Order: C-alpha cells, then structure tokens, then sequence
C-alpha cells in the first residue's frame, strides 16, 4: 500500500511547486494509498544515489520545464540517459511537462505543446520494447490535479504487472 | 425393476443340509455381484457369501461349508448350505448390488431354523 | 492381459500428477522469495492435488484393474471421504484463485488492503471446512444403509446429497468462475488490439476448458442419472467422467504454474 517513487528532472522546472503545492524526503496520499517520493535533485549534478532510490521503485517522476530553449537539449539528454540506462531499466517514467502556462505566452495551441512532447516520446520509442511504459502529462502551476495522474499512472503501471505476471499479455 | 423372490428355506434338523435359491424377475448386468446376507432377530444384517465376476466372498464363520453358486442365463443365485449348525436359524435376504454405485435390490427373506 | 496396460497407464497419470504437484511445492519451500497470497492460493491447489494424486488415486487404479476392494471396510471410507474431500478442495482452490485474480486486476493500488495475509488464511479455512463438511456428509446421517460386503466400495448416491453437494461444489463455484474471468477477460482488452484479445482469450479459455471439460461430465451424469430415472447411462461412460475429474489434478500443474514468470522462472529451475 506503500510505493515508492523517484523523483528527478532539472532544475527550475517546478518540482518543489509539485512537491508543495499539489535526498529530500516527501509524503502524500491518494484513495487511500500511500506514495513515497525520493527527491534526488538535479540528474546527473547532485546527490545520484541510486543504490537505496532506486532499489524497487514504481515508478521514476520526469519533470521538464515546457518554456525554456537553451536548456531543453540537456533535459532530452537528461531522460536519453535515464531512459536507456542509468542503472533504472524496467521503470516507468511518468513525464512531467511542467509550466504549461508558461509556453503559451511566450508563443494554434496544439502544435504549440505537441512537438516538445513528440521528441520525449521519440527517445521513449527507443528502449521500449514492452519491458516499461512511458506516461506524458502537460501540466502547469496553476494544475494542483497532478496527484491524480500519479495515481492513475502507477494503476496503471501495476495493472501491467498483474497483466503480465497472470499471462494475460 | 428388478424384483429378488428368494426361496428353498424350511426346516432343517442340526448338521442338515439346504439349498436356498434367489430368482431375478428382470436383468441383473454381468457386472453386478450377488449374494445371500443374513440377519438374526435380535441382531444385525451380516455378509454370508457373494458371486460376481471379480471375486467370490465369504464370510469366515460360514467358510468352509456354504457354496454360493450364480446362473447368469437364468439370473438366479444358488446357496448350498451343508453342515447346518444351529446358529444359522435367522432370515436369509439375497441382494443383487453393485461394485461401485450406490445400487442395490433387496429380496423379501426367507426364514432358516435350525433346531436339536 | 488388458489389466497390465491400464494398470500402467494409470500409474503413469498417477506418478505424472504426483511429480508435478511436487514441483509446485518445491517451486515455494526453497524459493524464498515466493510468499504472497497469491502463490499460497497455489500451493494449496497443489497441497490438494498432491493429497489426492498420492493418498486417493493408488486405490483408484488398483480398485479399477482388480474388479473390487481388496481392502476393508474402513479403508473403503476412510478412502472415499478423503476423495470427496480432495476433489471439493481443488474445485474450491480454483475458485478462489479466480476471486483473487478478479481484485488483482481490477483493484491493483488497493489489492494489500483488500486481501491481507489474514483474509486469504481465513478463505483457506472456509473452503476446506465446506469440503470437509460434505464430505463428512454420508459419514453420519446421509447415507442409506450399505451392503455390509467387505469387497464393495459404493459411493453415496443419495438424491438430495449429490444434488445439494453437487450444486455447492461445482455449480456454484462454475458461475463464479465465469463471471470473475468474463471481467477479467474485460480489462485484459484494456478496459494492436488483435494481437491483445487473442493472448487473454486463449489463456482464459485453456483455464476456463479444462476445468469445465474436466468436471462438468461428471456433475452432468451424476445429478441427472440420480434423479431421472429414464436416463440410465453405461458403465464405460461412468469410469470415464469419473476418471476425467481425477485427470483435472493432473491437469493443474501444467496450467497455474505456467500462468505466473515468477513460477515460469522456478519451475524449469527445480525440475
Ligand atoms: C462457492 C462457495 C461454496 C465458495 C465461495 C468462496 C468462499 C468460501 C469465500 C469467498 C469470499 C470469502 C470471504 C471474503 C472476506 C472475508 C474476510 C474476513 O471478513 C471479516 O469479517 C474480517 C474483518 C474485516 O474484514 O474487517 C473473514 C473471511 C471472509 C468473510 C471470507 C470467508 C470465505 C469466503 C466466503
Ligand atoms: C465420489 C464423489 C462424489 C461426489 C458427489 C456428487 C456424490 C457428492 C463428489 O462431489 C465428488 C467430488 C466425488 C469425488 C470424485 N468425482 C470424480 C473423481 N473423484
């Protein structure tokens, strides 16, 4: 009833704004059910433990800042590197496009959000191969919704798992 | 249906000698066996000899003197009973039950006395 | 002549049975990191299937080469109790490894809260106390009286004990069986979709039709022949339903096992 998850991403990207208003540690509770989310921080800066972080986890938190250019290359190298092989191999990535709001004023709006969501799911196409799914949202500050999406992706993700484990895919 | 009328039974003086026979009025299937029990008044139904086509039983007070004998043509089974000794003096059903399935038809009784 | 060669087929269904309801116990009591509830609603299939296939069907076969009972009266008992017993246990272990795969899959976040390692232990219990139940039955009040030939071994057949027994045991559990794996059948399909309904079609389909195949022959002749009596079946097509459910316990370990990657990756470890 308890999950673990593992959170990651780059910086200024809003994760103490999902970690708030929705090592470091966190604790929140959906439908009864426990999560557990590991903060690391910065991918590949700071504090990459991955030995007590990623040992059984659910599920690993993606989060990427959707208004920036200059550093959007290091986060598609950032979830390259964490997606084919950072010691993280059969782990879903619930992908977080975050500040949502934060595109469409410096840009109809379907194009507008679509493309930077297209180049996450071409490197997720990549190291698929049925072994772990990948689950992008676009979400914004003003959006306190995301705990449900959390809880509906790892529904998800251990509803494959019992698929899976039954013979039933 | 299937209807047992036993008969032969009387009255025999001690170390005699009888022989009871049970009739069929139908079909008893070759793979049904069919014996002869006894019950005393007073006491309960206990085997006394069975033909079938697995085996041919008896009961170890009645071993060595009685003899189950079956006609299948005419779906009758014979009992010779020789050596009366007078313990027998009871009622002798024949039964026409089966191996394995709960099927069993049950004759009327025949009284058997033996006397000295 | 021909007794031999039964004789030996049925040994070999015998030792088959045998050998891979030890497997799947084996599968468990060395490997450690088998012990959820879900692997213990197997172990108790096979507790079940290993009991009957060990304790039960030697008799079975030497009661169907020789033509009767060579043992006693109260071995004859003992015997066909623990047949009752043995087979009602399977049929409920089944049932419920379906109710425990219908709330794992449609409840998969909320499946350690709603079965707990106290609830599956409790359903353990009830299922073998409702086969002991009825298989205790004719043991005391619901029998007719009995030829009292030692070399006989008659099953109860009494018209209100295999029709209450035989409702509880198979046609309850049937419907059950059929409505958890239908929803289950239902989320499969995600609640290539060619390629996604074939898979769970196929795989329900083997369990659901062995099961049925295996056990509704006998609860089909055995409350229809006891009740009307027009239809009196032969003796050849009777052993055959009556073996087809002991051929289901030997049927179960190439099925259940064979469902789960854990079990997949145990089994082909301990053989
Ligand atoms: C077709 C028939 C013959 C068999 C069907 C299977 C039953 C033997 C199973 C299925 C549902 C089971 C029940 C499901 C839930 C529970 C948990 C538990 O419930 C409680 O009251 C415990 C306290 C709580 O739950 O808060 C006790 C056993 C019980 C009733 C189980 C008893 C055994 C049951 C009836
Ligand atoms: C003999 C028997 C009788 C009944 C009733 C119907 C008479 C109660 C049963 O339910 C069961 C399970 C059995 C055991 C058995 N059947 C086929 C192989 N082994």
């Amino acid at each position: 009833a308890t999950h673990r998850l593992l959170l990651l991403g780059a910086d200024n990207s809003g994760k103490s704004t999902i970690v708030k208003q929705m090592i470091f540690e966190t604790k929140f509770q959906v439908d009864k059910v426990n999560f557990h989310m590991f903060d690391v921080g910065g991918q590949r800066d700071e504090r990459r433990k991955w030995i007590q972080c990623f040992n059984d986890v659910t599920a690993i938190i993606f989060v990427v800042d959707s208004s920036d250019y200059n550093r959007l290359q290091e986060a598609l190298n950032d979830f390259k590197s964490i997606w084919n092989n950072r010691w993280l191999r059969t782990i879903s990535v619930i992908l977080f496009l975050n500040k949502q709001d934060l595109l469409a004023e410096k840009v109809r709006v379907t194009r507008a959000k679509y493309f930077i969501r297209d180049e996450f799911l071409r490197i997720s196409t990549a190291s698929g191969d049925g072994r772990h799914y990948c689950y992008p949202h676009f979400t914004c500050a003003v959006d306190t919704e995301n705990a449900r999406r959390i809880f509906n992706d790892c529904k998800d993700i251990i509803l494959q798992m019992n698929l899976r484990e039954y013979n039933l895919v | 249906q299937v209807q047992l009328q036993e008969s032969g039974g009387g009255l025999v003086q001690a170390g005699g000698s009888l022989r009871l026979s049970c009739a069929a009025s139908g079909n008893i299937s070759a793979h049904w066996k069919m014996g002869w029990y006894r019950q005393a008044p007073g006491k309960e139904r206990e085997f006394v000899a069975g033909i079938g086509y697995a085996n041919t039983n008896y009961a170890d007070s009645v071993k060595g003197r009685f003899t189950i004998s079956r006609d299948n043509a005419k779906n009758t089974v014979y009992l010779q009973m020789n050596s009366l000794k007078p313990e027998d003096t009871a009622v002798y059903y024949c039964a026409a039950y089966s191996y394995y399935r709960d099927h069993s038809y049950w004759g009327q009784g025949t009284q058997v006395t033996v006397s000295s | 002549s021909k007794a031999i060669l039964l004789g030996v087929i049925l040994g070999g269904l015998i030792l088959f049975g045998v050998l891979g309801n030890i497997l799947v116990i084996l599968s468990v009591a060395c490997h450690r990191h088998l012990h959820s509830v879900t692997h213990y609603y197997i172990v108790n299939l096979a507790v079940a299937d290993l009991l009957l296939t060990s304790t039960v069907l030697p008799f079975s076969a030497i009661f169907e080469v020789l033509g009767y009972w060579a043992f006693g009266r109260v071995f004859c008992n003992i015997w066909a109790a623990v047949d009752v017993l043995c087979c009602t246990a399977s049929i409920m272990g089944l049932c419920i490894i379906s109710i425990d795969r219908y709330i794992g899959v449609s409840y998969p976040l909320r499946y350690p809260t709603i079965v707990t390692q106290r609830r599956g232990l409790m359903a353990l219990l009830c299922v073998w106390a409702l086969s002991l139940v009825i298989s205790i039955g004719p043991l005391f009040g619901w029998r007719q009286p009995a030829p009292e030939d030692e070399t006989i071994c008659q099953i109860n057949e009494e018209p209100g004990y295999v029709l209450f027994s035989a409702l509880g045991s198979f046609y309850l559990p049937l419907a059950i069986i059929l409505v958890m794996y239908c929803r289950v059948y239902v989320v499969a399909k995600r609640e290539l979709k060619f390629s996604r309904e074939k898979k769970a079609a196929k795989t329900l389909g083997i369990v659901v039709g062995c099961f049925v195949l295996c056990w509704l022959p006998f609860f089909l002749v055995m409350p229809i022949g006891s009740f009307f009596p027009d239809f009196k079946p032969s003796e050849t097509v009777f052993k055959i339903v009556f073996w087809l459910g002991y051929l289901n316990s030997c049927i179960n370990p190439i099925i259940y096992p064979c469902s789960s990657q854990e079990f997949k990756k145990a089994f082909q470890n301990v053989l």
